RNA sequence: AUUUUAAAAUUAUUUGAAUUUUUCUUCUUAUAAUUUAAGUUGUUUCUAUACAGUACUUUCUUAACCCACUCGUCUUGAAAC
RNA sequence: AUUUCACUCAUAUUAAAUAAAAUAACUCCAAGUGGGCCAUUUUUGGUAAGCAGAACUGGCGAUGAGGGAUGCUCCUAACGC
């Protein structure tokens, strides 16, 4: 009728068995609910870099072909 | 035990037989596996009946050959038998158990034309 | 390549030359000098006394004096010891 | 071509004439470490002073325990000292990191310090070779002088004597030599041991602790 | 030359002091002189010395000599005696002992054999302090004094220790134990 | 004993023959194992492994992604272990060189009215043994649909995985575990 | 019944320390913390606000997130058979700036002018550190007076 | 059917230098052979000047020496009173 | 903060040692299991128990071989012919 209700024996051999393992160790994660105000105004300078970088893209390939 | 004769060796010449297959005679000496919790011949318990693995393997180089050191082919009528002119000093004949007396007769001189040997040469007569 | 035999690297001339390129004229010195030794005999082992005098006379004393003066500080603790049980 | 065969029959003879020189280089500097430690103690005698020696700076290691019921961080240190089963043995760099590495296994081996004579027998008798691309090694005897040369010549090293003088003493090419050879396998001792139990030091018969230059005869025995 | 009379006992003289530090940079230079089998097993007993009565440990000490002190007299006969510390079941004790013979271990031999006979003492639990010799006019124990007199004659009382090839197991006459 | 891991025996963990039957695929293993073997290239090694994959791992490739693939590699040769389809929602073809286990109908139709041609694998073999001047493409093999439920549960929060349904509607699990009304979304 | 509150059997690790006793001081509020820096998290009991959870007192992780006076850390886990990252939010006052990295930045500066100089010089230099390892011989010159006889001592 | 090659060792003639001063002293600085290299070869006798014999191969039967609790099942645990 | 451009940081001994470290990483589809017990060391209730309840390792279960006369758990040591 009463039996056995708690141990932990065997549970790390099993943990072991197939190793710990570790976060992946990526490079960029989601700025999702992180500070605002201050990434808004990210989003902006990096249009602006865009609209630089294909403007001159663009003026090359209309050069090129003369 | 160990039989060798020139470069032909046999690892073991006993059969194994069934475990309690000397007590029981509803059980047949045919090997079978032993199964179920308790048996002391599939927990390998000194002083009973052994059990068959791939280790006791026959050489590769010698592994179906008779003490005539040949091949055995097995033939049925004299059209069976003529893939043996190009291959005979590795093969030897028998013939099959249900061909009848004249049959065996021309089937006997002509592996003795094609000098082949014949296993059985002296049955139905 | 199939395997063969292999052979006793230490005990087998051949392979071990093969081996040691240099081990054919060091085997040459020492037998050389092994055999000079022999053909010496009733001429060595005079020699040998000779320069002993020469110099174990000079390592004697300092042998000596280093082991009196172990033997003589083993003595004295023993006897401050001996004196403190009092 | 044929002439294929001629530029390397002379570049394999001036091969054999450089380990040659080598090798006779190698014997001067024996003797001569060995003459000059010998006069040094003499030297102390004579002037009241105590020459305390070097110390070693290379260890052989044998196993003396099998396979079950250990604890989980000697069988670690028995993976990353590469000894596996009873009576493997390697050699060990004598370091800081080592030592503590070496303290955690003491009851279960013996080791000590080798002559040189020691390491000529253990190379010719019982050397073996890891031949192939890496993490495929097919274990190899000697026999022969190419296959050193071919995977570690890079570091000036064709031969046979010359492995045995940077083991010997622990020369700048180390690690590379210790690990390209298989894990020596030895046979029993011929008379027996006195009880693994108990350690060498202690006043019974005992085998397991660090026994400094008496090693020598015992891997005579067990070769 | 006989390797079944031989013991494995020899002496030693260990040399240490402590590493120099910017504290200490003269330390201490200390001394012993050790019985046992092998000078590793001394050098081991040195340090358990200097950790134990001094403050030093082997892991931040050095090394300085070990000598294996040799004996001058090999064949002739000497008196000795010892002083001794060991632990019983229930306390621990001290004793003076006297021994004779032609060598200081060939009498701590005997010492480690009688206190295991006499008092069921295992090494492991024996010091030994100031092994020395005495004269033969300042002994003090009667089974010394007995071997020390004018003219010393007795009788040979033991039986026969024959070789094994002569030991033959099935006689055909009953020998005698009196050999005059 | 020894304390060794999967006891001294090495593992490998994929496909290591066909499975198929098609004797011309046969044929065609044979010809680029001994290409790999006979040449290590890099080129043929992965050739000859690519065409014992399943299908799930030979997709098709459409027509206009081609044409975007190749519009930096003029007169080079495009290298595809699939078959490639047609794209309606292009208006026109260029001229291209490609090299496909199968072409379609219409996409094969499309391809030689531009001046373009089609080659089988036993023709680039004869030509670019080495492969020179050849661009090796795949198509996108995570866009099957059997894709889109696997991953982690639907239930466990801010998954995307689809979820297995007799058909989609207001009745059909909408109510208690993906709307806050109904005690909690997801 | 089981008691598994919020700040069970925290009785010494949440409490100061002898005679000292009393809020933070001034200086506390200057330090200055940038994205990706290593820190310390140390909780400070007179300040209720921000209170980081039992386990992740004296833990180490890196910073992601920046506010007005709080700070978000990454901090790794175990989970019985892998390591979780966790991302918690404590206030300013429990939040130290992480010592454990100076050793490295000591090493680039001061390693950079050696090999700034070996490179002027045209040489070879080796600058990863060194395991200490065996000692060389020496001569150890001892006046025989200084020697001192020393045996094991009777039971008193 | 072309890595039982190359090299190495040996022996007998050689082309030159050393040193350890020599019937095993070194350094393939020229040709021939041999194996110690490059995993066993030879000589006599018997079976026998046989055709199934008491010899050889093989299968049964019966001894000796050592060893061997009744299988299947549920069970932490079965030879189980 | 980001975006560009210029210059420059040991490496062949690898920014400390050691490593039959890639026998790695990931995804899919599924089985059996969810009554346990024992030993050294720490440890709660009980006068105690071959009693009841926990912790870290190693075992027995799922496992035979040599030894302890004998013995599921002790010592040596784990298994092709
Ligand atoms: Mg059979
Ligand atoms: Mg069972
Ligand atoms: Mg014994
Ligand atoms: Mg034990
Ligand atoms: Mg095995
Ligand atoms: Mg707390
Ligand atoms: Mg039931
Ligand atoms: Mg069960
Ligand atoms: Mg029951
Ligand atoms: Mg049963
Ligand atoms: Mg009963
Ligand atoms: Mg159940
Ligand atoms: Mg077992
Ligand atoms: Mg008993």
């Amino acid at each position: 009728a009463k039996s056995k209700n708690h141990t932990n024996h065997n549970q790390n051999r099993k943990a072991h068995k197939n190793g710990i393992k570790k976060p992946k160790k990526h490079k960029f994660m989601s700025r999702k609910g992180l500070d605002p105000n201050f990434f808004r105004n990210q989003k902006y300078c990096l249009k602006g870099i865009q609209k630089k970088k294909k403007e001159l893209k663009l003026k090359a390939k209309q050069e090129k072909n003369n | 035990a160990v039989k060798k004769v020139g470069k032909i060796i046999k690892k073991r010449t006993k059969k194994f037989t069934r475990f309690q297959s000397n007590r029981f005679m509803r059980v047949k000496p045919a090997w079978r596996k032993p199964r179920g919790i308790d048996c002391r011949v599939r927990r390998r318990y000194k002083g009973t009946n052994l059990m068959p693995s791939i280790g006791y393997g026959s050489n590769k180089k010698t592994k179906f050959l008779l003490p005539n050191n040949k091949y055995k082919y097995v033939v049925k009528n004299v059209k069976e038998m003529e893939p043996l002119i190009m291959n005979h000093t590795k093969y030897c004949v028998q013939i099959a158990h249900n061909v009848s007396s004249k049959k065996r007769k021309q089937i006997i001189e002509r592996a003795k034309q094609m000098n082949v040997s014949v296993i059985n040469a002296k049955a139905r007569l | 390549k199939k395997r063969l035999q292999n052979k006793n690297s230490l005990t087998n001339f051949a392979v071990r030359c093969r081996l040691n390129p240099a081990y054919k004229l060091l085997r040459s010195l020492a037998v050389l000098r092994m055999r000079k030794s022999i053909l010496e005999k009733s001429k060595n082992k005079k020699e040998k006394r000779v320069q002993k005098q020469i110099q174990k006379k000079e390592l004697q004393k300092i042998n000596h004096d280093y082991y009196k003066g172990v033997a003589k500080a083993v003595k004295k603790k023993k006897k401050r010891e001996e004196k403190k049980a009092k | 071509a044929a002439k294929k065969i001629k530029t390397l029959k002379l570049i394999n003879k001036k091969k054999r004439n450089d380990l040659r020189q080598r090798t006779l280089r190698y014997e001067e500097e024996y003797e001569s470490e060995r003459k000059k430690i010998i006069e040094l103690k003499r030297e102390a005698r004579k002037n009241n002073c105590f020459y305390r020696e070097a110390e070693k700076k290379v260890v052989f290691v044998i196993r003396l325990k099998g396979v079950n019921k250990l604890p989980p961080k000697v069988r670690s240190v028995f993976r990353l000292l590469r000894l596996l089963q009873v009576h493997n043995g390697v050699f060990v760099k004598v370091n800081k990191a080592t030592k503590e590495m070496l303290k955690i296994v003491e009851p279960y081996v013996t080791y000590g310090y080798p002559t040189l004579s020691t390491v000529r027998k253990l190379l010719y008798k019982r050397g073996y070779v890891r031949v192939g691309k890496v993490r495929r090694y097919a274990r190899k005897k000697i026999q022969d002088n190419a296959d050193i040369s071919k995977h570690l010549g890079k570091y000036n090293v064709h031969g046979i004597e010359d492995m045995v003088y940077q083991l010997y003493t622990c020369g700048p090419v180390f690690k590379k030599v210790n690990n390209f050879l298989w894990a020596f396998k030895l046979k029993p001792p011929r008379k027996g041991f006195k009880a693994k139990r108990h350690a060498f030091n202690e006043p019974r018969p005992g085998d397991w602790g660090n026994r400094e230059a008496h090693i020598n005869e015992l891997i005579n025995r067990m070769i | 030359i006989d390797n079944s009379l031989n013991t494995n006992i020899h002496q030693y003289h260990i040399v240490g002091r402590a590493i120099p530090t910017a504290k200490d940079k003269n330390p201490n230079v200390y001394r012993m002189c050790i019985f046992a089998k092998n000078d590793t097993n001394a050098k081991s007993r040195f340090w358990y010395f200097m950790k134990k009565i001094n403050k030093l440990k082997k892991s931040n000490g050095e090394l300085l000599a070990c000598e294996q002190i040799k004996e001058r007299f090999p064949l002739r006969v000497k008196n000795y005696g010892v002083l001794l510390r060991y632990d019983s079941r229930t306390g621990t004790h001290n004793m003076y002992k006297e021994f004779r013979d032609t060598t200081k271990e060939g009498a701590i031999a005997q010492l480690y054999s009688e206190m295991a006979g006499r008092h069921r003492a295992r090494a492991s639990s024996i010091n030994i302090i100031r092994i020395s010799e005495i004269s033969s006019s300042l002994v003090r124990r009667p089974h010394i004094k007995q071997l020390l007199k004018r003219r010393l004659r007795f009788p040979a009382l033991h039986l026969p220790t024959l070789q094994k090839e002569y030991r033959k197991k099935f006689a055909s006459k009953r020998p005698s134990t009196y050999r005059m | 004993g020894i304390a060794l891991k999967n006891v001294g025996r090495i593992k490998k963990h994929g496909r290591k023959h066909l499975v198929s039957k098609n004797p011309y695929l046969r044929l065609l293993v044979k010809l680029y194992n001994f290409l790999a073997r006979r040449t290590n290239a890099n080129f043929n090694k992965i050739i000859a492994k690519r065409l014992i994959m399943p299908k799930r791992y030979r997709p098709p490739l459409s027509l206009s992604k081609l044409q975007y693939h190749m519009a930096n590699h003029p007169n080079d040769i495009a290298v595809v272990v699939g078959s490639i389809t047609d794209d309606k929602r292009l208006f026109s073809l260029k001229q291209l060189k490609v090299c496909a286990l199968r072409f379609t109908e219409t996409a094969r139709k499309r391809i030689e009215d531009a001046g373009g041609e089609c080659l089988t694998f036993d023709q680039l073999a004869l030509k670019y043994p080495t492969g020179k001047k050849c661009v090796l493409l795949r198509g996108p093999t995570k866009a099957r649909t059997a894709e889109k439920h696997f991953g982690k549960a639907p239930g466990k929060p801010k998954s995307k995985a689809r979820p297995y349904v007799r058909s989609k509607g207001r009745k059909f699990e909408k109510a208690r575990g993906r709307r806050k009304s109904r005690a909690y979304k997801k | 019944g089981k008691s598994r509150g919020k700040r069970s059997g925290t009785r010494y690790k949440f409490s100061k320390k002898f005679r000292k006793h009393g809020e933070c001081t001034a200086n506390k509020y200057l330090e200055k913390l940038n994205y990706g820096d290593y820190v310390d998290i140390v909780c400070d009991s007179t300040q209720q606000k921000g209170m980081p959870f039992n386990y992740y007192h004296g833990k180490t992780g890196k910073i992601f997130h920046i506010t007005k006076r709080g700070v978000g850390v990454l901090v790794n886990k175990r989970v019985k058979h892998r390591i979780e990252q966790k991302k918690v939010c404590v206030r300013i006052e429990h939040v130290r700036k992480s010592r454990c990295n100076e050793d490295f930045l000591l090493r680039k500066i001061k390693n950079a002018e050696l090999i700034k100089e070996a490179k002027l010089k045209n040489e070879h230099i080796n600058i990863k550190r060194k395991t200490e390892g065996p000692k060389p011989a020496a001569m150890i010159k001892v006046p025989p007076s200084k020697i001192i006889t020393i045996e094991p001592l009777p039971f008193y």
